[PDB]
């Protein structure tokens, strides 16, 4: 149940 | 591709799809430019709307850039094998 936003922004941080 | 804080020129395609998302620099840090892409993404509402880590972008200027129809945000590669291609280190 996870946002585009929030997926994208795991990603973009690690 | 280079880590943190270093700086990178993108190529005109790519800084063209940059620019839409709202960027006015010709240099940013790859994590800038990753900022961008995100936000060039859900503005554009390319995410699959059930499964949001599917984005969909055939018949997008992304995907001529990405050279694929489809990907994973969990299976990144497609997105950083076009920025090595898209990007200048300066």
């Amino acid at each position: 149940q996870e946002t585009f936003x929030d997926l994208w922004k795991l990603e973009l941080e690690n | 591709l280079p880590g943190e804080g270093t700086q990178v020129h993108p190529r005109a395609p790519l800084l063209q799809i940059l620019k839409v998302a709202g960027a006015q620099e010709e240099v940013f840090t790859v994590k800038e430019v990753m900022h961008y892409l995100g936000q060039y993404i859900m503005m554009k509402q390319l995410y699959d709307k059930q499964r949001q880590h599917i984005v969909h972008c055939h018949d997008d200027p992304l995907g001529e850039l990405l050279e694929v129809g489809s990907f994973s945000v969990k299976n990144p590669s497609p997105l950083y094998e076009m920025l090595k291609r898209n990007l200048v280190i300066l």
